[PDB]
């Protein structure tokens, strides 16, 4: 099967600015009897369908604005964005057509730059009504952060947890550009109450150093 | 316009099989194949196979090849696709194709799950500027839409993606940040929507 | 139109 590999995983780009996505093919997808390559662009918004923007490699569909793009043969291709959009914040996918199987790359998130902004913390202990009933959920929310890469470790009496809590995270904020992140750490009733410090730790570049936010049960 | 409109979704148990349906407007259906592609959620995108409606051809991912089916009637233009022994991770939106990955359809939500509608249970996230909030918990399937004081309050609130926990049971929190003076006398209301129960939850989140 | 790189043959 022919590989797609995209570059860079995630693109920050600042409104206006120019945005480049770059993809490589493990194959040449240029057919030597037609002289054309066999290379789609596709941009998808979260929970959103497909929505074609390029086909060999450099065609822009009917209707796609001027700002997009498509460039290069063989094994390397690009996609740019002369002037970055609002409404270009999205995930971009390139996908060979050439042999099957027709396969994407991983695709490319773009989001609009900003100043770096440290989350607030803030922990929630479960409620006596959740406990009560045999479950503890402890929740950990990182509010309003930038850039998306933020560490979350749960600590139980100073013990690091591991394998027992899961995190979400929201899509960019439309008017500050930040992302906010929620974690759960879940525990039966009789595991809960066999400790006391519940911590959360927070890593994140805009914090010089980890941010501990924590309640004792 | 060119258009590809796929049947609606569907929640089939492990084992099933689901047939899925695409049907083409615009052009010529016999002209162009039609291809089959999925994402599994937060996944990226995978081709699955065509059908050419000119001559029933078809051509397979060796990933489905003993699994997947593809169909066409061109006397109504439209190709269908039926993944059979559903498992758990074929969960996926699916999507039908045309020619050169030119044009889309919406997508066909499949979601294979051993479990039962079930509405949720919410909990309070109450807060000692302040955050508060409302845990929404173990229910099925998605979706559940939150809003704060019957949509009058909007500045601040965050509905995070919901999570998959290890019962096959859904998990998400609503939260808003808020003026830790106003935790005296503003109330604070998490509004929760769970239509496929028929299911409506207001939780009161106060100081504890 | 061969719009797909093994369509053809």
């Amino acid at each position: 099967d022919i590989v797609m590999t995209q570059s860079p995983d995630s693109l920050a780009v600042s409104l206006g600015e120019r945005a480049t996505i770059n993809c490589k093919s493990s194959q040449s997808l240029l057919l030597s009897g037609n002289q054309e390559n066999y290379l789609a662009w596709h941009q998808q918004k979260p929970g959103q369908p497909p929505k074609t923007l390029i086909t060999w490699a450099s065609t822009r569909i009917s209707g796609v604005p001027d700002r997009f793009s498509g460039s290069g043969s063989g094994t390397d291709f690009t996609l740019t964005i002369s002037s970055l959009q609002a409404e270009d914040v999205a995930v971009y996918y390139c996908q060979q057509s050439y042999s099957a199987p027709y396969t994407f790359g991983g695709g490319t998130k773009v989001e609009i730059k900003r100043t770096v902004a440290a989350p607030s913390v803030f922990i929630f202990p479960p409620s006596d009504e959740q406990l009560k009933s045999g479950t503890a959920s402890v929740v950990c929310l990182l509010n309003n952060f930038y850039p998306r890469e933020a560490k979350v470790q749960w600590k139980v009496d100073n013990a690091l947890q591991s394998g027992n809590s899961q995190e979400s995270v929201t899509e960019q904020d439309s008017k500050d550009s930040t992302y906010s992140l929620s974690s759960t750490l879940t525990l039966s009733k009789a595991d809960y109450e066999k400790h006391k410090v519940y911590a959360c730790e927070v890593t994140h570049q805009g914090l010089s150093s980890p941010v501990t936010k924590s309640f004792n049960r | 316009e060119v258009q590809l409109v796929q049947s609606g979704a569907e929640v089939k148990k492990p084992g099933a099989s689901v047939k899925v349906s695409c049907k083409a407007s615009g052009y010529t259906f016999t002209t162009y194949v039609m291809h089959w592609v999925r994402q599994a959620p937060g996944q990226g995108l995978e081709w699955m196979g065509y059908i050419n409606p000119y001559n029933d051809g078809t051509k397979y991912n060796e990933k489905f090849k003993g699994r997947v089916t593809m169909t066409r009637d061109t006397s109504i233009s439209t190709a269908y696709m039926e993944l059979s022994r559903l498992r758990s991770d074929d969960t996926a939106v699916y999507y039908c194709g045309r020619r050169n990955f030119d044009y889309w359809g919406q997508g066909t939500l499949v979601t294979v799950s051993s479990a039962s509608t079930k509405g949720p249970s919410v909990f309070p996230l109450a807060p000692s500027t302040a955050a508060l909030g409302c845990l929404v918990k173990d229910y099925f399937p998605e979706p559940v839409t939150v809003s704060w004081n019957s949509g009058a309050l909007t500045s601040g609130v965050h509905t995070f993606p919901a999570v998959l926990q290890s019962s096959g049971l859904y998990s998400l929190s609503s939260v808003v940040t808020v003026p830790s003076s106003s935790l005296g006398t503003q109330t604070y209301i998490c509004n929760v929507n769970h239509k496929p129960s028929n299911t409506k939850v207001d939780k009161k989140v106060e100081p504890k | 139109d061969c719009y797909l790189g093994d369509l053809c043959n």
